[PDB]
């Protein structure tokens, strides 16, 4: 039961270090794509200003 | 993008420059038309007062 406590524990603590890494990298992701999608909203809302100049002859 | 707004912008000032142009020859036009207007009736005006110096 020592034997098979101690490789519990090992892998448990491998998993932690799973989770852990795995949540450094969705917030990393998740940053990535909150600067895209805001760089295509400005894209957009400046396209219907070009749009309303273009309108505005 | 840019470049977009600022060739649509010479392109809208491109526009300006051509109606500018036609006014400038409408407002000409007008000018010639009015002194054709004027040179008609003096022709005409002259043209009755010389018969009627003829007359006389």
């Amino acid at each position: 039961l020592s034997d098979k406590l101690k490789e519990a524990e090992t892998r448990a603590e491998f998993a932690e270090r799973s989770v852990t890494k795995l949540e450094k990298s969705i917030d990393d992701l998740e940053d990535e794509l909150y600067a895209q999608k805001l760089k295509y909203k400005a894209i957009s809302e400046e396209l219907d200003h070009a749009l309303n100049d273009m309108t505005s002859i | 993008m840019d470049a977009i707004k600022k060739k649509m912008q010479m392109l809208k000032l491109d526009k300006e420059n051509a109606l500018d142009r036609a006014e400038q020859a409408e407002a000409d036009k007008k000018a010639a038309e009015d002194r054709s207007k004027q040179l008609e009736d003096e022709l005409v005006s002259l043209q009755k007062k010389l018969k009627g110096t003829e007359d006389e």
